[PDB]
């Protein structure tokens, strides 16, 4: 199970970290302290019949 | 008196199909400048705690 919050996410540290997400063609304010957040995306398909 | 007939009979039928995609698409290239590079806040922070 994920449990409760444990980090501060958001802590901006007087920083203006605007990303541009290119999946929702939207920018973001990253926390000034997180070392990468990054948009790409990978799809995985298993498809069975017996 | 004795009358006998018989008729037997029998098919079977075997398919296998089979089929593999690679496909692998560029868009985008770029080369980073040599110097000057401007590294990220993050980063220097990190160097300068060492
Ligand atoms: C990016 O890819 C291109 C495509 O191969 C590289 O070189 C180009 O090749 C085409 C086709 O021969 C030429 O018309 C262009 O003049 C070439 N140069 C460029 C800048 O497009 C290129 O070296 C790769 N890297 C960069 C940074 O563009």
């Amino acid at each position: 199970q994920f449990r409760n919050r444990v980090i501060n996410t958001k802590s901006f540290g007087g920083q203006c970290r605007k990303v541009f997400s290119g999946d929702g063609k939207d920018f973001y304010r990253l926390s000034g302290n997180v070392l990468s957040y990054t948009f790409q995306v990978k799809i995985n398909n298993d498809f069975n019949y017996e | 008196n004795s009358a006998f007939k018989q008729a037997i009979q029998a098919s079977h039928k075997k398919d296998s199909s089979f089929i593999r995609i690679h496909k692998v698409m560029k868009v985008l290239n770029f080369t980073t400048k040599a110097k000057d590079l401007h590294l990220s806040d993050v980063f220097l922070k990190a160097l300068n705690h060492l």
